[PDB]
C-alpha cells in the first residue's frame, strides 16, 4: 500500500502530472541520497561527488535528511511507501552532497556546490534546506548571478523560532520558504523574517529516510488502520546526563478503546488498566513542550497505549517532543490530528491496537527543511508546463498565486501563502507573466 | 555552517 | 603639550568650530568611558547604566576601547594629550556601556542600547564600534524607525578583512564605515561590501585609554621630539602555545642614527652595534605579517634601537603587529610613517633616543572602530550647524561630499571616500539639499 | 556579539 502524505495532496501536485518533468532538472544540495532505497532507487537522479562527502548517493549513517527531502519531491509511485510532487520517474534530479553524518564536510563553499549544481548536473531550480546566520557580498553577488541567468533558487527560513536571518534564504535572489502544519497554522519554529517567501508543509512530514533509520505508527480497529489518516509515533526524549536524548518506544498494545476527559486543565481518566487510552493535548508547543502532560494523565491511570489528538488551538497534526523527564512513558504512545480524534470517540470501547514501530524506511520530520522541498518541487513541476518562462517569472507565480494565510497579505510568518500548484499553472498558461 |  | 592625531586635521576637524556643538547629542554604544580622563572628565557627557556592566564611566581593567573611541570624538583641548573631533566641552554625550573586559555583558540587546540612547540619552547621533555577523528583522525594523524617526546611526564595517556583512554597519539604515590610513590608502583589515557607504582614519590612531593602560614611543634627537610627526611604538607578538601574545618591549635606548640600505628585497645593514638602525620597511602587512623582516635585519646587525619607517607601496603611517617567532627583537623599535623616516635621513651620525613606555594614559589602535568615531564625530560636527536638517539629509551630504578614493565612484572598499567636514558643511549651508 |  502507497500512502500520499498530506503536504503532497495540500499542495496540489497529485491533480497536475509530471510527464513532461524531463525538461526540468532540480539539483539537491543537502546530506545525500540514498539510492537503495525502493521509493528513491529508480528516479532519474545522479550527482557529482565531493572529496569531503563520499559518494552522493550513500548517505551514511544517522544523515537521513538529504533523502527525507528528495522523498517529499520524487519519491516513486509504486504501490509501497509513499509518493512525492514528481512522482513518476520523469524529472532530473542532481545530487550535491555537502553535509556528512558529523556536519558540513564539503571540500568548498555553498557557492561552490551550487556552481556544480548548475554546470555539473545542468540545474533549473537548485533546493536548499540549509543556512548559516552570516552573509556575505561574494556570496549574495555569486546567487545573484545564478538567478539572473535563470536558476531558480529556493531555500529553507530555518527552525531558530525568532526573526533572524538565515543564509542564503535571506537573499533577495533566494526564495525564502516557511514552514505551516496540516491546519496551515504557522509553525511555531518557523522564523519570520521580510525575507519569508511563500510556506510549504513542514509539521509532521512522512517522507523517505535512509533504510532502517525511520520509525513508524499505526493505529487499528476492526482490522482496519488508521496510517492514512496521520500517526505519528511519539518523539520521546529521556534525561541523558546534562541533556536529553531519544529514547523511543517501540511496540505495540491492544485493548479496548477508552477516554480521559478534559476538563478546564483536570483530567478524568478513571481506570485506563487494560485500555488504549485517548486523551485530547493540553497545551501545544513552542515555549514548552507540554507533551508529557496529556500522556502522563493517561500512563498514571494504567494505560497500555496512548493516543493523543490536537485540541482547538492546533488542531492539525503534531510531532511535537515528548520530554520524559522520569521515563514515565513506557508504553506506546501516538499523536493524530483533532478529525482523528474525535472520529476516535465514535469507536470508545473498541478492541484498539497501538503501535510504534522502528528500523523503518520512512518517518515523520518537523522543519522549514521539509516545507522547502514541497515549494521547489511544486516549482519544478509547475515550470515544466511551461519551461520557456525565466526562474524569476516561475517565482512570480508561484508568488502571484499562493494562498494568503494568517493576516491578510504578505506577512513575516508565511509571505504570500500556502504554495498552490494548479493555481500558479493557471498563471503561466495565460502567459509567463501570467494573465 | 546546518541542515534546517 | 597637546598633540593633534592626523585624523583630526585629514577629516576637517580642526578647520570647523564646534561651538555649536551642544545643541547636538551623540550617544557612544560601547565598552564605557574613562571620565577620570583629563582629556575627558569635563565632558558635556552622561550615561544610562545597566545591571551588567557597572559604571558606564568605570570602564574597568583592559576594557579601554569606548574611551579610545570618545577621545576620538571629544577629546578636550586643555593644552595636554590629544583633541578630538569636537574638543571644546561643547557637545553632550551620552555614553551606553555594553561591554566589559570579557566582553559583551549589557543585560540586554543592541536595539535596547539603541533605545536607552534615544529615550534616556536624547541622542541625534548613535556611534557603535562594534558589530556581530548575524543579522535579524527585529533588528532591522526597529533601526529603521529610528533612523526614520530622525536618529543617524553609524557603526564600524568590521575588520576580517574579507566581504562579510558585519551588523548593524550592514543594515540599510546605518551608515557603514571603512578604515583608511594617513596617506588614505584602504586598511587592509577593513571589510569589503556593498553597504561600505563611507571612509575614515582607522590605522594607526592616537587617541585616550584608561589612565595607565597606555603605551607610546617617541624619538628624540637634539633634544627634540618627534611625537607630533607619529611614532607608533612596535606591537610586538611573541610565541604562545599554540597562538601569540603581547611581549611589548618598553625600554629607551640610546646611539648614533645609521641606516640599513634596502635593495628590493635584500638588506645591507653593515655594523649596527650601538647605533640607533633607521630601515625602511620591506614588504607590507595583509596576507602575511612582514614586519619582522627589517626590523630583524637591523637586530642581528646589533641595533640598540630601531625606527621602521613606511615604503612607498603604504607611506602613511602603519601600526603592524611585529610577529618575533623567536623572540629576537628585544630592544625597542618603532613604526613611522615615510615623510618621518625620510626627515630622519638628515639626522643620520647624531645621537638619537628610541623609547617605548607604558603605564600611559593614550594609544595608537587600528580599526574600522577607530575610523567610526572620526565619522560620527564629523557628522555630530556638521549637523550642529544646521540642526533642523534631517539625519536622513545629514547622511545624504556626508556622502555627497566625500572625497573620492581608489577607483573612481563609489566602491566596496572605501564607499563614496573620505569623510569632509568642511565639504559637507558647505553642502547644507546652501540648504538641507544641498546645491540645486 | 565584539568591538571592532
Ligand atoms: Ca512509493
Ligand atoms: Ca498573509
Ligand atoms: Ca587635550
Ligand atoms: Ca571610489
Ligand atoms: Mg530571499
Ligand atoms: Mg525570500
Ligand atoms: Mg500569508
Ligand atoms: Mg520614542
Ligand atoms: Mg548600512
Ligand atoms: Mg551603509
Ligand atoms: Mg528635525
Ligand atoms: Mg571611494
Amino acid at each position: 500500500a502507497e500512502t500520499t502524505p498530506w503536504g503532497q495532496t495540500f499542495v496540489g501536485a497529485t491533480v497536475l502530472s509530471d510527464s513532461q518533468a524531463g525538461n526540468r532538472t532540480i539539483c539537491i544540495i543537502d546530506s545525500g541520497y540514498d539510492r537503495s532505497h525502493n521509493d528513491l532507487n529508480a528516479n532519474n537522479v545522479t550527482g557529482t561527488n565531493n572529496s569531503g562527502t563520499g559518494n552522493w548517493y550513500q548517505p551514511g549513517n544517522n544523515n537521513a535528511h538529504g533523502t527525507h527531502v528528495a522523498g517529499t519531491i520524487a519519491a516513486i509511485a509504486n504501490n509501497e511507501g509513499v509518493v512525492g510532487v514528481m512522482p513518476n520517474q520523469n524529472a532530473n534530479i542532481h545530487i550535491v552532497k555537502v553535509f556528512n553524518e558529523a556536519g558540513w564536510g564539503y571540500s568548498s563553499s555553498l557557492v561552490a556546490a551550487i556552481d556544480t549544481c548548475v554546470n555539473s548536473g545542468g540545474a533549473n531550480v537548485v533546493t536548499m534546506s540549509l543556512g548559516g546566520s552570516g552573509s556575505t557580498t561574494t556570496e549574495r553577488n555569486a546567487l545573484n548571478t545564478h538567478y539572473n541567468n535563470g536558476v531558480l533558487l529556493i531555500a529553507a527560513a530555518g527552525n531558530a523560532g525568532d526573526s533572524s536571518y538565515s543564509y542564503p534564504a535571506s537573499y533577495d535572489s533566494v526564495m525564502s520558504v516557511a514552514a505551516v502544519d496540516s491546519n496551515l497554522d504557522h509553525a511555531a519554529f518557523s522564523q519570520y523574517t521580510d525575507q519569508v517567501e511563500i510556506s510549504g508543509p513542514g509539521e509532521a512530514i512522512l517522507s523517505t529516510v535512509t533504510v532502517g533509520e525511520g520509525r513508524l505508527a499505526d493505529i487499528t480497529i476492526g482490522g482496519q488502520s488508521y496510517f492514512s489518516n496521520g500517526v505519528v509515533p511519539h518523539n520521546r526524549l529521556t534525561p541523558s546526563g546534562t541533556s536529553y536524548a531519544p529514547a523511543p518506544i517501540n511496540a505495540s498494545a491492544t485493548g479496548a478503546l477508552a477516554e480521559c476527559t478534559v476538563n478546564g486543565t483536570s483530567f478524568s481518566c478513571g481506570n485506563m488498566a487494560n485500555k488504549i487510552c485517548l486523551v485530547e493535548r493540553v497545551g501545544n508547543q513552542g515555549s514548552s513542550y507540554p507533551e508529557i502532560n496529556s500522556t502522563k494523565a493517561c500512563k498514571t491511570a494504567g494505560a497500555k497505549g496512548i493516543i493523543v489528538y490536537s485540541n482547538s488551538a492546533l488542531p492539525g497534526l503534531q510531532n511535537p517532543f515528548l520530554v520524559d523527564a522520569n521515563s514515565d512513558i513506557t508504553v506506546p504512545s501516538v499523536s493524530v490530528d483533532r478529525a482523528t480524534g474525535l472520529a476516535l470517540k465514535a469507536k470508545l470501547g473498541q478492541s484498539t491496537t497501538v503501535s510504534n514501530q522502528g528500523n523503518q524506511d520512512y518517518e515523520y520530520y518537523n522543519g522549514t527543511s521539509m516545507a522547502t522541498p514541497h515549494v521547489s518541487g511544486v516549482a519544478t513541476l509547475v515550470w515544466s508546463y511551461h519551461p520557456e518562462c525565466s526562474a524569476s517569472q516561475v517565482r512570480a507565480a508561484l508568488n502571484a498565486t499562493a494562498d494568503d494565510l494568517s493576516v491578510a497579505g504578505r506577512d513575516n510568518q508565511t509571505g504570500y501563502g500556502m504554495i498552490n500548484a494548479v493555481a500558479a499553472k493557471a498563471y503561466l498558461d495565460e502567459s509567463c507573466t501570467g494573465p | 555552517f546546518x541542515l534546517f
